[PDB]
DNA sequence: TCGCCCCCCTTCGGTGCTTTGCACCGAAGGGGGGC
């Protein structure tokens, strides 16, 4: 039935009009099939006939359902949604199972036909006009509007969002002792009555619904687990996912990998230890869905890794509030992380991973920073608090980190625990210059419309050394100075250079870089022994600044 | 009583920003709250056909253990109407930064007597969350003159003006400045003696509808050049760079002998003499550091930056200015949890702090440069939040090139 | 040949800098999943 519930009112945005839009695949078989459908929609009160002088259109076409035996019915709003007016969504999120307290009693229940239970506000339905064609153009066909939400509006799912709040809200009010997981038409409802009690309220809240136009049919009423939930399946003690089954192929075009790595993607929040990394990579520098790539040997191993993971059954666990959430990462090379969040050892709530790579250049504190940052953000949006961390990094480390570097950082409570590779700084720059060691002045020059520059030092020492440089830039040739030094320099060196942004670069202590100028004078600072890096300006007669500027002109 | 017409800026909608997941203990808060504010008709409920959002969060002081809704309508004071073009603006009393204690109280909830232009509270919508989104965001739209709104304390206006009326006049040597929820309120008196005089000031507001600042301690922290016998050439080097800088800001500052010092390729822990060319050269420069700069004046029609430096050890040195290289004011923060272990909580209370001193100042707070990444700051800063107020902030990350500043 | 939401990975284009490329950031493309 259509619910009593008020209607929304909606608007078209300001000066537009609606949409006129002619008629598609107008075949016999079509057009019978849509009389067929819209006269029962008529029947019911949701779809009215209209005529001429409505001079909107739409045009209509239709899908199947996964509930096998149904036909889901679709307009093609595109132009309409464009005109319409804009919509604050209330679906801030997706309800998780990790964020499910265990209950005694369960059900899951749906709506029928749920958007065509809403009705439409009067004066939008002619703007919902559709056209049915007349025999392959012969006449000029049956037109209808909707009076209720349609399926492929914009405005559809946010309005019944709503509409669903309001109806449910007499019903939570009254029964706190209830939980309502409402998304979409889909409700769960947990309680901690006796099965006869939690029956009651159930019949009692399904009666509620349909005395507001909501019918909850027996097919989608699940009595009895494992229930079907939001892509996983609820048992009394503990949570799976639907099965997920990757793709196998011989060969894989470039739509098919994105296809894997989504899947990965879904499995990696209950399947530990995915990575895809060596995966993603193929699809960079790539310009076709359909452009045919071979794995490299990287990926091959990683998706065997993988697929030895999803073989092995796991499952997740239901939160208890009287106890304190617990996050621990691991590092598995090349930028990734993953985590487990648990409460007792060994009995997942849910997993996860890190592995996005922030800023051009970085290390893996600042990256497990972000990895925490991103836990600490999930737990607040499942369980409303952040949890213990448990983290493989020494405390000498971190404080080394926060202490050097010059930006305000942080991390919550946390603990150290010993699962290697631990998190390192994988070099110190000196606070101050080292005695004995050669000092370099460094400098490079590029010209802005040449495209050439010069690289080069010269040191307290005596030596000296220019190198000629092609196709770069201003900021290259200043990093490429420091390439220099620190490559004919021994285990300890003292380097002034005139480059702030070189500076800023290093003194950040970055272990990893986009660039491979950046990444070659990452591995010189690992394997020299101490290191002092000054800055001066430049073009003020410095005495050797000075003097390699004059040289590398 | 009846509605001052309102409008946005001419070419600006409002405000469309999502709200951010909170904690349990606030959304409770906010539940709470806003239940309430429903019942007494200062907000209604409202539905998606709103196209308009504003983040919504709550925070709760030591001193006040009670939750304090706060909107983060930022975007939505820069989108309104300017009210100094329509004269219904607060104007500052230079006379607040001169007195012996300020204190600070909140008196948002007086905005909530007078209502709101019906065609500009759809402006006002905010959507609170739900742990695990078991449910769809609830928003709700103001009635009144909502708290952070930049519109509320102009509108109210002749209205405050008259209720203080009798207090101003009982004690016309309190200076009384308004701004945004709060009233800054600075005398000469003993703290004992001030702070009685709050009381009946709270209690004749009371009638209708947290620590005590002191800005005399808010000394400036200058440039200063370090004092040694014996300088390496790093050393002349960091003081050569350092000048030069500081050159961009003061006047009449020389390195061309001091320069001189370094010549040749020399050894960066090589102890250079010093000579009288250059011995003077220092000292003269010291002097010139010692007592601020001529020539910078506050224009209250640009905006005030801040700029905020980490020094480590739980200090902050801070710049205030409006045209780079001026700066009105330059300080040093320093830390209070007797732990010393958090940076955002520090850089949190010190934007506070310096925002705070520019209100008692000048009247308004500065636009933060903030040396932190955003996604650190966002996953932190609100836990640490005690005013009523938020500032506008940007993200830096600028190596310090010298330790300018200590 | 449709709608709305969250996630990840990649690409692209706008912004500001005492810049001339560079680093940052948000939006949009693809994929996963939900209804
Ligand atoms: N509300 C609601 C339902 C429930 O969709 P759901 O699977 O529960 O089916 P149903 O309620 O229509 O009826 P049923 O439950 O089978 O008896 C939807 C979401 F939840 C909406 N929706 C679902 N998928 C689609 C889709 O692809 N395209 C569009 N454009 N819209 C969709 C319409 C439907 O109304
Ligand atoms: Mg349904």
């Amino acid at each position: 039935p259509i619910s009593p519930i008020e209607t929304v009112p909606v608007k078209l945005k300001p000066g537009m009009d609606g949409p006129k839009v002619k008629q598609w695949p107008l075949t016999e078989e079509k057009i019978k099939a849509l009389v067929e459908i819209c006269t029962e929609m008529e029947k019911e009160g949701k779809i009215s006939k209209i005529g001429p002088e409505n001079p909107y259109n739409t045009p209509v076409f239709a899908i199947k359902k996964k509930d096998s035996t149904k036909w889901r019915k679709l307009v093609d709003f595109r132009e309409l949604n464009k005109r319409t007016q804009d919509f604050w969504e209330v679906q801030l999120g997706i309800p998780h199972p990790a964020g499910l307290k265990q209950k005694k009693s369960v059900t899951v229940l749906d709506v029928g036909d749920a958007f065509y239970s809403v009705p439409l506000d009067k004066d939008f339905r002619k703007y919902t006009a559709f056209t049915i064609p007349s025999i392959n153009n012969e006449t000029p066909g049956i037109r209808y509007q909707y009076n209720v939400l349609p399926m492929g509006w914009k405005g559809s799912p946010a309005i019944f969002q709503s509409s669903m709040t309001k109806i449910l809200e007499p019903f939570r009010k009254q029964n706190p002792d209830i939980v309502i997981y409402q998304y979409m038409d889909d409700l769960y409802v947990g309680s901690d009555l006796e099965i006869g009690q939690h029956r009651t309220k159930i019949e009692e809240l399904r009666q509620h619904l349909l005395r507001w136009g909501f019918t909850t049919p027996d097919k989608k009423h699940q009595k009895e687990p494992p229930f079907l939930w939001m892509g996983y399946e609820l048992h009394p003690d503990k949570w799976t996912v639907q099965p997920i089954v990757l793709p196998e192929k011989d060969s894989w075009t470039v739509n098919d990998i994105q296809k894997l790595v989504g899947k990965l993607n879904w499995a990696s929040q209950i399947y530990a230890g995915i990575k895809v990394r060596q995966l993603s990579k193929l699809l960079r520098g790539t310009k076709a869905l359909t452009e045919v790539v071979p794995l490299t040997e990287e990926a091959e191993l990683e998706l065997a890794e993988n697929r030895e993971i999803l073989k092995e059954p796991v499952h997740g666990v239901y939160y208890d509030p009287s106890k304190d959430l617990i996050a621990e990462i691991q590092k598995q090379g090349q930028g990734q992380w993953t985590y487990q969040i648990y409460q007792e050892p060994f009995k997942n709530l849910k997993t996860g991973k890190y592995a996005r790579m922030k800023g051009a250049h970085t290390n893996d504190v600042k990256q497990l920073t972000e990895a925490v940052q991103k836990i600490a953000t999930e737990s607040i949006v499942i369980w409303g608090k952040t949890p213990k961390f448990k983290l493989p990094i020494q405390k000498e480390t971190w404080e080394a980190w926060w202490t050097e570097y010059w930006q305000a950082t942080w991390i919550p409570e946390w603990e150290f625990v010993n699962t290697p590779p631990l998190v390192k700084l994988w070099y110190q720059l000196e606070k101050e210059p080292i005695i004995g060691a050669e000092t370099f002045y460094v400098d490079g020059a590029a010209n802005r419309e040449t495209k050439l520059g010069k690289a080069g030092y010269v040191t307290d020492r005596g030596r000296q050394k220019v190198v000629p440089l092609t196709d770069t830039t201003n900021q290259k040739t200043e990093l490429q100075a420091i390439h220099l030094a620190l490559q004919d320099s021994g285990l300890e060196v003292n380097i002034v250079t005139d480059s702030q942004y070189a500076l800023g670069i290093i003194q950040a202590q970055p272990d990893k870089s986009e660039s491979e100028l950046v990444s070659q004078i990452i591995e010189q600072l690992i394997k020299k022994e101490k290191v002092y890096l000054a800055w001066v300006p430049a073009h003020k007669g410095i005495g050797g600044n000075e003097q390699v500027d004059k040289l590398v002109s | 009583i009846e509605t001052v017409p309102v409008k946005l800026k001419p070419g600006m909608d409002g405000p469309k920003v999502k709200q951010w997941p909170l904690t349990e203990e606030k959304i409770k808060a906010l539940v709470e709250i806003c239940t309430e504010m429903e019942k007494e008709g200062k907000i209604s409920k409202i539905g998606p056909e709103n196209p308009y959002n504003t983040p919504v969060f709550a925070i709760k002081k030591k001193d006040s253990t009670k939750w304090r809704k706060l909107v983060d309508f930022r975007e939505l004071n820069k989108r309104t109407q300017d009210f100094w073009e329509v004269q219904l603006g607060i104007p500052h009393p230079a006379g607040l930064k001169q007195k012996k204690s300020v204190t600070v109280l909140d008196v948002g909830d007086a905005y909530f007597s007078v209502p709101l232009d019906k065609d500009f509270r759809k402006y006002t919508a905010f959507t609170i969350p739900s742990i695990n989104n078991e449910t769809p965001g609830i928003r709700y739209q103001y009635n009144v003159l909502p708290q952070g709104w930049k519109g509320s304390p102009a509108i109210f206006q002749s209205s405050m003006t008259k209720i203080l009326e009798p207090f101003r006049k009982q004690n016309p040597d309190i200076v009384i400045y308004q701004y945004m929820d709060d009233l800054y309120v600075g005398s000469d008196l003993e703290i004992g003696q001030h702070r009685t005089k709050i009381e009946e000031l709270r209690q004749h507001l009371l009638r209708w509808g947290g620590y005590e600042l002191h800005p005399d301690k808010w000394t400036v922290q200058p440039i200063v050049l370090p004092e040694k016998d014996s300088w390496t050439v790093n050393d002349i080097q960091k003081l050569v760079g350092k000048l030069n800088w500081a050159s961009q800001i003061y006047a009449g500052i020389k390195v061309r002998q001091l320069s001189k010092l370094l010549r040749g390729t020399k050894a960066l822990t090589e102890v250079v003499p010093l000579t009288e060319e250059a011995e003077l050269e220092l000292a003269e420069n010291r002097e010139i550091l010692k007592e601020p700069v001529h020539g910078v004046y506050y224009d209250p029609s640009k905006d005030l930056i801040a700029e905020i430096q980490k020094q480590g050890q739980g200090q902050w040195t801070y710049q205030i200015y409006q045209e780079p290289f001026k700066n009105l004011k330059t300080g040093k923060y320093a830390r209070m949890k007797g732990a010393h272990t958090n940076d955002v909580k520090q850089l949190t209370e010190a934007v506070q702090k310096i925002a705070t001193e520019s209100i008692v100042i000048w009247g308004k707070t500065p636009k933060f440069k903030l040396p932190i990444q955003k996604e650190t700051w966002e996953a932190w800063w609100t836990e640490y939040w005690q005013a009523t107020w938020i500032p506008e902030w940007e993200f830096v990350n600028t190596p310090p090139l010298v330790k300018l500043w200590y």
